[PDB]
């Protein structure tokens, strides 16, 4: 049978209600606010009941996934009086998967790894062993957040995101920002200062807008490229806000056309978070109270790159990392970071052997073709072998531990980053430059722990600890940094 | 066809060689890693944009695994004792091989376990030396 949804995470108010088939009845949403939802559920729900027979739904669903304390307890106040005054079951759900849902509803795709990128969160979301499981994420704010904050900035229009994307339009100049990737997920907040002051600093608005994009939609398109492979989906949707974004739709269809996979979103009316959206998934469920942080990852569902050649150089067989340039980013920035980041697997992987750790013999830098000849040590990775031979991960721990003592920080950290033929040589380096910062040292530790936790969950416990069994053992101001790291963990939504 | 490079034990380093059309480089082989060192500061040399006006003098400088030139002579310019001679014509290294001394010694070219001290304290263990010369354009 039929059910209404109420949706209510954080600025739009949604009242909504689906049928059990796949036809969306009543779907209509108004723009610290939390009387707003206080105040606008009862209008909306009146026009909803002018729509549709009271009598005749089953079922009250009320987002109370990931979002704002009072926003969502006012949605939980209005789903536990309709649940009883219609004496219809209440069903909990996750707000995230409830964009997920509808866009695989209402596009034709089946099991598609989502960017849900909207002015509240963004990350990058694909079902994976029974559950749905967050990859690529923001460690800051929302691209929608980062991008709406610089145009309040600027001083325009409150629906900032348009005007951005058009004075982008006819930027130029791409100007020079803080592309910043952290191993699998990315922060904004340096991006949106380096915007924030290249306006002050008096580069067009056209450009300044042009380049912002280009860095966060270029970031966004290469996190998803990452998991596109991770999760071997043959679909990319974009559910969320931000999906309206042109620009962002257009380089998203290019990175998905190279490795021709399916490029969808949903019709304009499901993207902005919504009544029907999460009505849905509660009736989709059917086939308890509020948790601002609703780890989507705990859920239980029942609708069930740069390329190498080996070369011989001088007496040794090498390899060389032809940085391939990718179609889907903006011409200026292509070439830019894969300049960018040869200039520093180069300078780091050598003046890494400095402090007594393991890399390849650097014998030739070619920034002009963005090829780099390293001596072929033979692949064993170290994600591979860490089960039988738990013993690598001691080392692992070490030599990271030599990197922050001498303010080097890496921050792509994982097992595939290292393999064995008697150590461990790290056999990337790309991006990493040196921070004295104590809150970087920090970051990167638990970039790695993400790590293990996304690729080794199966057996890691007892070896973040083996991790730390060799990090201790060389880094003095281990418990400084680990502590901090507490600090920076408790980021969370406001509990 | 590779480079004549043959090291020369007893060296007369004097005013002569150079400004009489010395078409073929020399080094110091006290501070050469091996055969290897060489044969890579030739192939850095003939495939990066030009630190050195010269082919012959850019040997010297990448060689010395360090941008400036007057420094890099300081480090790895020939003198007397023992040197590595580059060449391309048979008798051409003749001419060089008759106005300094000494007999060829390939022996004098690879790092003793003297070198290994010396070598990598002014370089700051054979290997290592070849990827300072790859990061000279950093």
């Amino acid at each position: 049978m039929i059910c209404l949804g109420l949706e209510g995470t954080a600025e739009k108010t949604g009242v909504g209600i689906v049928t059990s088939d796949g036809e969306v009845l009543f779907n209509k949403t108004i723009m610290e606010a939390a009387d707003h939802h206080a105040e606008t559920f009862p209008k909306l729900i009146k026009e909803a009941f002018e729509v549709v027979d009271k009598n005749e739904i089953d079922l009250i669903a009320f987002s109370q996934g990931p979002g704002l304390g009072p926003s969502l307890r006012v949605t939980a106040t209005v789903a536990r009086t309709l649940s009883l005054t219609l004496k219809k079951p209440i069903i909990g759900v996750n707000h995230c998967i409830a964009h997920i849902e509808i866009g695989k509803l209402t596009t034709e795709a089946e099991d598609p790894l989502t960017l849900y990128v909207s002015g509240g969160n963004t990350q990058v979301i694909a079902y994976v062993s029974k559950k749905y499981r967050v990859f690529g994420e923001t460690l800051d704010i929302a691209v929608g957040n980062c991008l709406d904050q610089f145009a309040r900035y600027v001083n325009l229009p409150h629906p900032g995101g348009p005007y951005i994307e058009e004075l982008a339009r006819k930027g130029k100049k791409l100007v020079d920002l803080p592309y910043t990737v952290k191993g699998m997920d990315i922060a904004f907040s340096g991006l949106l200062t380096a915007a924030m002051r290249a306006y002050d600093a008096g580069e067009r608005l056209e450009d300044i807008c042009y380049s912002l994009q280009e860095y966060a939609f270029s970031m966004l398109t290469e996190i998803t490229e990452r998991a596109l492979a991770h999760t071997n989906k043959g679909e990319v949707m974009l559910v969320g806000g931000v999906a309206a974004n042109n620009r962002l739709r257009e380089m998203l269809k290019a990175m998905c056309e190279g490795q021709n996979v399916d490029f969808y979103v949903p019709p304009k009316e499901f993207c902005g978070d919504n009544g029907a959206m999460i009505a849905w998934l509660g009736l989709l469920m059917h086939k308890t109270k509020i948790i601002p942080n609703y780890r989507t990852d705990m859920v239980e569902v029942n609708w069930i790159e740069a390329d190498i050649k080996r070369d011989s150089y001088l007496d040794f067989d090498v390899i060389i990392k032809e940085r391939v340039k990718k179609g889907y980013r903006d011409e200026r920035l292509d070439e830019n970071i894969r300049k960018s980041r040869t200039a520093r697997e180069a300078r780091y992987l050598a003046l890494v052997k400095d402090f007594g750790i393991p890399a390849p013999y650097i014998f030739d830098v070619d920034l002009d073709n963005k090829r780099i000849m390293m001596s072929y040590i033979n692949g064993k990775l170290a994600k591979d072998v860490i089960e039988d031979n738990l013993d690598i991960a001691y080392k692992i721990g070490e030599i990271v531990g030599k990197l922050h003592k001498n303010d080097v920080i890496h921050n792509d950290l994982t097992t595939s980053n290292f393999i064995f033929d008697k150590d461990l040589y790290i056999i990337d380096f790309g991006l990493g430059k040196i921070s004295n910062l104590d809150e970087d040292k920090a970051v990167d530790l638990i970039v790695f722990k993400k790590a293990v936790l996304s690729t080794h969950h199966e057996k890691f416990d007892e070896i973040w600890e083996r991790f730390l069994e060799g990090y201790k053992s060389v880094y003095d101001r281990w418990e400084i940094i680990l502590e901090l790291m507490k600090d920076v963990e408790r980021r969370a939504r406001y509990v | 066809d590779p480079m004549i490079i043959r090291g020369i034990r007893g060296a007369r380093i004097n005013n002569e060689i150079f400004n009489l059309g010395l078409k073929f480089q020399i080094l110091n082989a006290d501070v050469v890693a091996t055969k290897k060192h060489v044969l890579h500061a030739i192939n850095q040399a003939k495939t990066k944009k030009p630190i050195a006006k010269s082919f012959w003098m850019e040997i010297l400088v990448r060689a010395s695994g360090q941008r400036q030139i007057h420094e890099a002579i300081k480090i790895i310019g020939a003198k007397d004792g023992n040197v590595c001679l580059i060449c391309e014509d048979e008798e051409t290294f003749r001419k060089i091989y008759e106005l300094i001394g000494g007999e060829i010694d390939d022996s004098v070219l690879e790092i003793n376990e003297d070198k290994e001290r010396l070598i990598r304290e002014i370089f700051k263990v054979v290997e290592r030396v070849l990827e300072k010369i790859a990061l000279i354009e950093l």
